[PDB]
This record gives C-alpha cells, sequence and structure tokens, in this order.
C-alpha cells in the first residue's frame, strides 16, 4: 500500500546511535530552557511569568 | 551493584538520595519537578522508583529533588 499512509513507522529511529552522537552536549539536561523554546513556536507577547515549576512556587 | 564502575552508566542500585542529601523524587511522578525522563520514553535506562540514574550519559548519576528550590542534584554513589 503505497497510497495507504499506516500509522505503523517503517523506519525506527535508533535512540542509542544518537547518544553515540553525543549532539546533546548534555544541555538538555544542564538548562531545561531550551525546551521551553522548542514548545513554543513564538514568545509571548506580553510579560511571561515563568516562575519555577513547583506546587506551592 | 550499589557501586559505580566509572560513571554510573549501568549503575542499578538502590540510592535514592542525592550528594546534597535530599531524596530523589520518583521518575514516574511529576510532582513537584515535571520532567521529561519517563520511564517508560526510556525503560531501557532503568528508571526504577526514584533510585538515582544515570540517562543523560553523565559522569555522577543524578536525580531530580523533593524540594521546590532545587530541580535536580547529583548523588553521591561509591565506586567499586
Amino acid at each position: 500500500g503505497s497510497k495507504t499512509i499506516q500509522e505503523k513507522e517503517q523506519e525506527l529511529k535508533n535512540l542509542k546511535d544518537n547518544v553515540e552522537l553525543e549532539r546533546l552536549k548534555n544541555e538538555r539536561h544542564d538548562h531545561d530552557e531550551e525546551a521551553e523554546r522548542k514548545a513554543l513556536e513564538d514568545k509571548l507577547a506580553d510579560k511571561q511569568e515563568h516562575l519555577d515549576g513547583a506546587l506551592r512556587y | 551493584e550499589e557501586c559505580m564502575h566509572g560513571s554510573g552508566e549501568n549503575y542499578d542500585g538502590k540510592i535514592s538520595k542525592t550528594m546534597s542529601g535530599l531524596e530523589c523524587q520518583a521518575w514516574d511522578s511529576q510532582s513537584p519537578h515535571a520532567h521529561g525522563y519517563i520511564p517508560s520514553k526510556f525503560p531501557n535506562k532503568n528508571l526504577k522508583k526514584n533510585y538515582c540514574r544515570n540517562p543523560d550519559r553523565d559522569l555522577r548519576p543524578w536525580c531530580f529533588t523533593t524540594d521546590p528550590n532545587k530541580r535536580w542534584e547529583y548523588c553521591d554513589i561509591p565506586r567499586c
């Protein structure tokens, strides 16, 4: 089925191969701020509260 | 083993306390710290309960703390 696009992937990306490349450089571990920029396509127009991620904080 | 041979990559010990003296937060929990290291996301990394593990290939097995003023910290694990 060339026309029928199945959900099941044809190729499975290996995570271990990514580790071998060391493209993360421990950056995502050091600062999670880069993740926010990936989640949001654009930045907020108004003053972003930001704050820390906690229950009472 | 409760100790590491190098950086604790294959360290599947039961230590759940940071070198600062804080109990590590359960990997399967997002309270009070939210993260992207889901045990189901990395089942081959031995993210069991709240034991200190090495998912990013750091030099020291770390974990998230249970304190809102401390995201994550390293665990003081002995060496073999």
